[PDB]
This record gives C-alpha cells, sequence and structure tokens, in this order.
C-alpha cells in the first residue's frame, strides 16, 4: 500500500555493468560503441542509446 | 548665366565651400558579430554548386 508507480524496466541484475549497460536513466546506455565523429563534445550522448 | 566651374578656368581662388562632417565619424563602437559554426561537419551541404 502506498506504491505510487510501477514500471517494467530492463533488469539491472541481468544487464549488469559488466555488459557496459547503464540502466539508471530508464534506457540502456553504452559509452564508446557507436560514437559520431565530427561533432561537439556533448553530442555523442544519444548514440549511447 | 550659370557660374563657371572653378576647375574649368586657370585663376586661383582662395574662398571655397568645403563639405565636412559635423564631428568625428570614427567615434562609435566597432561592429561585432556572433559567428556560430555548423553542428556537424559531415552534415554540411557543400553541393548545390
Amino acid at each position: 500500500y502506498g506504491a505510487a508507480v510501477v514500471n517494467i524496466d530492463l533488469n539491472r541484475d541481468f544487464f549488469d555493468t559488466a555488459t557496459g549497460i547503464d540502466l539508471t536513466k530508464g534506457i540502456p546506455l553504452v559509452q564508446d560503441l557507436l560514437v559520431p565523429i565530427g561533432v561537439t563534445a556533448g553530442a555523442e550522448q544519444s548514440a549511447e542509446y | 548665366q550659370v557660374g563657371i566651374p572653378k576647375l574649368e578656368v586657370d585663376h586661383i581662388s582662395f574662398s571655397n565651400v568645403v563639405s565636412m562632417m559635423t564631428a568625428n565619424i570614427r567615434t562609435g563602437d566597432d561592429m561585432a558579430v556572433e559567428r556560430v559554426n555548423p553542428d556537424d561537419v559531415r552534415a554540411i551541404n557543400i553541393r548545390n554548386a
């Protein structure tokens, strides 16, 4: 009683940090896989998705 | 009869009407712009000729 929202997220215990994945923001995000070239320093981030 | 232009004839003349700025015209602030170079170099369209 008192639960406010119940979501169905990708499972952190299986998609672990060992696999590179970062589920904290509600989407998977891996750091230096498909980086765009020729763009400004903060502009890589969407590729992390 | 209309006045003969002073350069048209050989007499010297020491009273003449010079046009002038009322005050120095370099007094103002210099122009400055906000250049903002393109987001992605690969996306630039150099085509169209």
